[PDB]
Protein backbone atom coordinates (compact mmCIF):
# COMPACT_ATOMS: atom_id res chain seq x y z
CA UNK A 1 0.00 0.00 0.00
CA UNK A 2 2.88 2.41 0.97
CA UNK A 3 4.43 1.79 -1.98
CA UNK A 4 1.97 1.94 -5.03
CA UNK A 5 -0.65 3.75 -3.38
CA UNK A 6 1.51 6.42 -0.92
CA UNK A 7 0.84 6.76 2.62
CA UNK A 8 0.10 9.87 5.03
CA UNK A 9 2.41 9.10 8.44
CA UNK A 10 2.35 12.42 10.20
CA UNK A 11 2.73 15.86 10.15
CA UNK A 12 5.36 18.60 9.03
CA UNK A 13 6.13 22.73 8.95
CA UNK A 14 6.61 24.36 5.93
CA UNK A 15 7.13 27.87 6.95
CA UNK A 16 4.49 28.10 9.65
CA UNK A 17 1.98 26.07 8.45
CA UNK A 18 1.26 22.11 9.18
CA UNK A 19 1.20 20.17 5.78
CA UNK A 20 1.10 16.38 5.37
CA UNK A 21 4.18 13.79 5.07
CA UNK A 22 3.79 11.32 2.24
CA UNK A 23 6.00 8.30 1.52
CA UNK A 24 5.58 6.44 -2.27
CA UNK A 25 7.63 4.46 -4.26
CA UNK A 26 9.54 6.93 -6.90
CA UNK A 27 7.36 6.51 -10.45
CA UNK A 28 9.76 4.43 -12.15
CA UNK A 29 9.34 1.85 -9.86
CA UNK A 30 5.75 1.37 -9.65
CA UNK A 31 4.36 1.90 -13.59
CA UNK A 32 4.09 -2.04 -14.79
CA UNK A 33 3.14 -5.29 -13.52
CA UNK A 34 6.80 -6.46 -13.55
CA UNK A 35 7.75 -3.96 -10.89
CA UNK A 36 6.07 -6.13 -8.27
CA UNK A 37 8.73 -8.02 -8.09
CA UNK A 38 11.21 -5.57 -7.51
CA UNK A 39 9.77 -5.19 -4.22
CA UNK A 40 11.18 -7.31 -1.07
CA UNK A 41 9.93 -7.50 2.31
CA UNK A 42 11.56 -8.54 5.19
CA UNK A 43 11.17 -11.64 7.16
CA UNK A 44 11.35 -12.76 10.94
CA UNK A 45 15.17 -14.55 9.46
CA UNK A 46 15.98 -10.92 8.65
CA UNK A 47 16.25 -11.73 4.83
CA UNK A 48 14.57 -10.17 2.40
CA UNK A 49 12.11 -11.96 0.20
CA UNK A 50 10.60 -10.78 -3.31
CA UNK B 1 -4.92 50.63 45.72
CA UNK B 2 -2.97 51.37 42.80
CA UNK B 3 -1.23 54.18 44.83
CA UNK B 4 -0.07 51.52 47.27
CA UNK B 5 0.54 48.64 44.30
CA UNK B 6 2.74 50.86 42.45
CA UNK B 7 5.55 50.77 44.56
CA UNK B 8 5.46 46.96 44.83
CA UNK B 9 8.69 45.96 42.97
CA UNK B 10 9.08 42.49 42.41
CA UNK B 11 5.36 42.41 40.45
CA UNK B 12 3.61 44.48 38.20
CA UNK B 13 0.26 44.21 40.19
CA UNK B 14 -3.22 46.30 39.16
CA UNK B 15 -6.90 47.52 40.69
CA UNK B 16 -9.64 48.22 38.78
CA UNK B 17 -13.55 48.72 38.37
CA UNK B 18 -15.73 46.43 36.72
CA UNK B 19 -16.88 47.83 33.42
CA UNK B 20 -20.39 47.95 32.50
CA UNK B 21 -20.15 45.98 29.79
CA UNK B 22 -17.30 43.65 29.52
CA UNK B 23 -17.30 43.15 25.90
CA UNK B 24 -17.30 46.72 25.31
CA UNK B 25 -13.80 48.25 25.61
CA UNK B 26 -12.98 51.81 26.52
CA UNK B 27 -14.85 54.19 23.60
CA UNK B 28 -11.11 55.67 22.96
CA UNK B 29 -9.50 52.57 23.24
CA UNK B 30 -8.36 50.16 19.94
CA UNK B 31 -7.71 46.52 19.19
CA UNK B 32 -5.00 46.19 16.76
CA UNK B 33 -4.37 42.52 15.14
CA UNK B 34 -0.83 42.57 13.56
CA UNK B 35 -0.82 39.92 11.21
CA UNK B 36 2.14 37.83 9.69
CA UNK B 37 0.88 37.41 6.33
CA UNK B 38 3.89 36.34 4.65
CA UNK B 39 5.46 33.08 6.82
CA UNK B 40 7.83 35.76 8.34
CA UNK B 41 7.72 33.73 11.16
CA UNK B 42 7.84 35.05 15.15
CA UNK B 43 10.69 36.67 15.24
CA UNK B 44 10.19 38.93 12.74
CA UNK B 45 6.63 39.45 13.50
CA UNK B 46 8.47 40.42 17.29
CA UNK B 47 11.05 43.09 14.88
CA UNK B 48 7.74 44.37 13.33
CA UNK B 49 5.71 45.06 16.42
CA UNK B 50 8.89 46.30 17.98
Amino acid sequence: GAAWGGSYVNDFIDRGRVKKVYIMSEAKYRMLPEDIGKWYVRGSDGQMVP
Amino acid sequence: AMGYFSQIKDAMVFAFNLPAIVELGTATGFDFELIDQGGLGHEKLTQARN
